[PDB]
């Protein structure tokens, strides 16, 4: 119906008029203030700004790094293997996410980046307990985050025994991670400098940088 | 001991892109409550005004190529047009041009209009049909 349908158009047209305004006047963004999002491809991207700058600022070098990388089936395997990370961290950990397609040579790939594998954390999905994945062999109701670490973590910063390898959290627009990582990342180390590496807009926190080519 | 705010701020300066952070470096929530790539500059709102004046309203396919080459949903611009003008209904200044200083005047208008009306919403004033 036309009536119907020129009615919804100037109704519609006021929300964004609104919204304008209330940028306008300073409506605050999700984004939680002190993250730090940049927006490039990584292979584009030259870490060395990013170097410079860590250190510049902070004289330091990231506590821990994460990454989902976008597995083909899209960045060529080998480009990621071939990121430069050694050079962003010096004494932490790292994270990792791992398909059951790509774990082994996730593995192999932290090995190569110098880090130990120490553990493996566990993600499940709960229908609100299970979760239906087709899996090759096993039908797959989790996946799991594969942390590796390098230098001296006998530091205060680095808090042991302070996080469970299981989570136990919704999905959300998948492929989306449970918040309570970020927590678990809190245990382990208590305020300091994060990075994260192929982020999505959604997972941006405080005192964390984030890249994606999606911010 | 470390402010995390301030680090952010030298970061998002030589790190974030000109539309994520603001020039103290502080970071600009327009563009993130926006979606993309969907962002709307401050530099190509002028282009839209200026572009009013140079070829009119409604005049959208030819404001078009000149100002936003690919650029804009044509949707976009008339929504903010409206804006400009300070009405709801942008159909009664069609096809005119309108200068910087007369946009400045019908919207200062029309606001006013629609403020003693008592039809004005969100700044914008509300037209009856
Ligand atoms: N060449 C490239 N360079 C940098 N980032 C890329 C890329 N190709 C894909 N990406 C990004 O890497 C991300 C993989 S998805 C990341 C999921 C995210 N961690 C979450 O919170 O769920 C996507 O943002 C994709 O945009």
């Amino acid at each position: 119906l036309l009536q119907d349908i020129e009615k919804r158009i100037l109704h519609y047209k006021q929300l964004f008029f609104k919204e304008q305004n209330e940028i306008a006047n300073g409506k605050r963004s999700m984004v939680p203030d002190n993250s730090i999002p940049i927006c490039s491809d990584v292979t584009k991207l030259n870490f060395q700004a990013l170097i410079d700058a860590q250190m510049r600022h902070a004289g330091k070098m990231f506590d821990v790094i994460m990454m989902d990388p976008p597995w083909q089936l899209s960045l060529s395997d080998e480009k990621i293997q071939n990121m430069p990370i050694q050079s962003l961290q010096q004494d932490g950990f790292i994270f990792v996410w791992a398909i059951n397609a790509k774990y082994r040579v996730t593995i192999k790939m932290i090995e190569n980046w110098g880090y130990k594998l120490v553990d493996e954390i566990t993600w499940v999905k709960k229908t609100v307990k299970i979760a239906k994945g087709h899996g090759f062999y096993l039908q797959h109701a989790k996946e799991s985050c594969l942390i590796g670490v390098k230098g001296d973590v006998d530091n205060g910063r680095f808090k042991k025994n302070i996080a469970s390898d299981v989570i136990f959290s919704e999905r959300r627009g998948q492929s989306q991670k449970p918040e309570e990582i970020y927590q678990y990342i809190n245990q382990l180390c208590p305020n300091g400098n994060y990075l994260e590496i192929f982020a999505r807009r959604n997972n941006l926190h405080d005192n964390w940088v984030s890249i994606g080519n999606e911010l | 001991p470390l402010d995390f705010t301030q680090y952010a701020k030298n970061m998002r300066k030589d790190l974030s892109n000109q539309d994520i952070c603001l020039e103290d470096g502080a970071l600009n929530h327009s563009y993130f409550l926006t979606k993309k790539g969907q962002y709307w500059t401050p530099l190509n709102q002028k282009a839209l005004q200026r572009g009013i004046e140079l070829f009119g309203v409604g005049n959208w396919k030819e404001i078009n190529y000149d100002e936003f080459s690919g650029k804009a949903n044509i949707v976009e611009l008339e929504l903010r047009t409206c804006m400009i003008l300070g009405i709801n209904d942008i159909t009664e200044y069609y096809g005119k041009k309108i200068s910087e200083e007369e946009q400045e005047e019908i919207k200062k208008s029309n606001i006013a209009k629609g403020k003693k009306e008592n039809k004005l919403k969100d700044n914008i004033y509300q037209k009856l049909q």
